[PDB]
């Protein structure tokens, strides 16, 4: 998983 | 949002832009949903670091002031103890913002409704995502707030082998997968609006989705399960 935001 | 069109201008009104100070503007990192005059609820791992930041309400192009937005800035930060910087498929990936002056409420600026506590949706309930993330994955940021169609992927299914697996847990939202439509990069910490019986409600808070990209077949976008921290959610808003 890779969160939304680029973490 | 991949595979979404540019959404009717202030049809989300709660749906706010999570920017950061860098240099001498602002850019944006995050969306979140107002859920109070002076609050924002948004992702944790959008606001560890220590950035200034500002929110929009009313907001719609990130590039032009169209004359209904309003910019405040975060007073004070309160992410869920739970949360693990480390370990986004922990869970817990859930921040309340507390807002240094409140918005002023009207047709572009409302509060978002949260469904009720424990609330847990159908497999396959009609959800929409917005924000201002990238449209195609790999691609560019988004000018005007994007929505697209993601319905819901009960947790039979998205815990299942070819989904997500033991990645996800309980108390999080799962939605899309479908390979065309999904979050992606900037879209963290905004809502999942999902129709249940003609009302609308922020379902869940977008987290993340596979390292593989956006719009990944049986890799739906995940959110955390906004109904599963409304005590939490309450207990920080009165005491704070």
């Amino acid at each position: 998983a890779t969160t939304l935001x680029x973490v | 949002v991949v595979g979404g069109t540019e959404a009717q201008r202030n049809s989300w009104p709660s749906q706010i832009s999570l920017q950061y100070r860098s240099g001498s503007s602002w850019a944006h990192t995050c969306g979140g949903t107002l859920i109070r005059q002076n609050w924002v609820m948004t992702a944790a791992h959008c606001v560890d670091r220590e950035l200034t930041f500002r929110v929009v309400v009313g907001e719609h192009n990130l590039n032009q002031n169209n004359g209904t937005e309003q910019y405040v800035g975060v007073q004070k930060i309160v992410v869920h103890p739970y949360w693990n910087t480390d370990d986004v498929a922990a869970g817990y990936d859930i921040a309340l913002l507390r807002l240094a002056q409140s918005v002023t409420l009207n047709s572009y600026v409302q509060l978002g409704v949260l469904p009720r506590a424990g609330t847990i949706l159908a497999n396959n309930s009609p959800c929409y995502i917005t924000g201002w993330g990238l449209t195609r994955t790999n691609g560019q940021l988004a000018q005007t707030l994007q929505q697209a169609y993601l319905p819901t992927v009960d947790y039979a299914i998205c815990s299942s082998s070819s989904y997500w697996g033991s990645t996800v847990k309980n108390s999080m939202v799962c939605a899309g997968g479908d390979g065309v439509r999904s979050g992606c990069q900037g879209d963290s910490g905004g809502p999942l609006h999902c129709l249940v019986n003609g009302q609308y409600a922020v379902h869940g808070v977008t987290s993340f989705v596979s390292r593989l990209g956006c719009n990944v077949t049986r890799k739906p976008t995940v959110f955390t399960r906004v109904s599963a921290y409304i005590s939490w959610i309450n207990n920080v808003i009165a005491s704070n």
